[PDB]
């Protein structure tokens, strides 16, 4: 879904998040400091859900 | 300004040139000399701005 680019991804030089939705997009020329949040999944298997 | 213009900014020391139609907004320290300062922004590293 969701391709980034920039330089190192911190709030020093500023980067992009490109994501696409079911029917949307949305691109920012930003200065992130942090996007890692993953909200880990504890039920990961696609088998199940 | 009776006193100064202390609004308009400018760079004196850049690593390598720009692109054309490129912006680079940063507040870094230069690696002037061959002392690798980490922030002191003191002797023979300068602020560029
Ligand atoms: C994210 O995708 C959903 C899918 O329908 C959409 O309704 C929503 O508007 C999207 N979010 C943004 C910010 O566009
Ligand atoms: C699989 O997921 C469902 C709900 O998503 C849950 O009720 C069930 O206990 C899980 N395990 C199995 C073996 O179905």
């Amino acid at each position: 879904r969701g391709w980034i680019f920039g330089t190192t991804l911190d709030s020093k030089t500023q980067s992009l998040l490109i994501v696409n939705n079911a029917t949307n997009v949305v691109i920012k020329v930003c200065e992130f400091q942090f996007c890692n949040d993953p909200f880990l999944d504890v039920y990961y298997h696609e088998n199940n859900k | 300004k009776v006193s100064g213009n202390y609004n308009y900014l400018y760079r004196l020391f850049r690593k390598s040139k720009l692109k054309p139609f490129e912006r680079d907004i940063s507040t870094e320290i230069y690696q002037a000399g061959n002392k690798p300062c980490n922030g002191v922004a003191g002797f023979n590293c300068y602020f560029p701005l």
